[PDB]
């Protein structure tokens, strides 16, 4: 291959890999949103640009290899929880560390991989009972 | 790095 999938392949299950390829196949191809799930269960987060990458590439239905090169693009080494912090420090405009739960529902909203209006609320409900989010906290979390 | 939270988020949604 051209990708770096040997070390995909250290950091995530081959077996997992191949073993939910073929719960989502059909004609022996995945499709596009089938392997972005495939890849939030093996603990891999793509985005919109990675989908848009693959799509580029080879279209909307993915080959075992174009699913494996598809999951290489997931799995984004650099990510990092200051850089995510200081994403959300950005919106605390009176530096308390606490964004609410409808201020987080607004940036997560309107900006970006929008997230639909339930799908930010069940997120943040899922994270704390109470209205005022450590933001902090909360990118240490969604990050595990 | 709001699309990588976004993508954190959808993550967590599955597992």
């Amino acid at each position: 291959s051209v990708a770096d999938i040997q070390q995909l392949e250290e950091k995530v299950d081959e077996s997992d890999v191949r073993i939910y390829f073929n719960e989502k196949s059909s004609g022996g191809k995945i499709s596009i949103d089938n392997a972005s799930y495939n890849a939030r269960k093996l603990g891999l987060a793509p985005s919109s640009i990675d989908e848009k990458k693959i799509k580029e590439l080879y279209g909307d239905n993915l080959t075992y290899e174009q699913y494996l090169e598809y999951l290489s693009i997931c799995v984004h080494d650099k990510d990092n929880v200051e850089e995510l912090i200081k994403m959300f420090a950005h919106f605390d405009n009176n530096c308390t560390g606490y964004l609410t739960k409808s201020q987080m529902k607004n940036i997560l909203t309107t900006w970006g991989d929008a997230l639909t209006d339930q799908e930010a609320i069940d997120a943040l409900n899922a994270f704390s009972s109470e209205d005022n989010i450590d933001y902090k906290l909360f990118c240490e979390d969604i990050l595990q | 790095s709001l699309m990588r939270v976004q993508a954190h988020i959808r993550k967590r949604m599955v597992a």
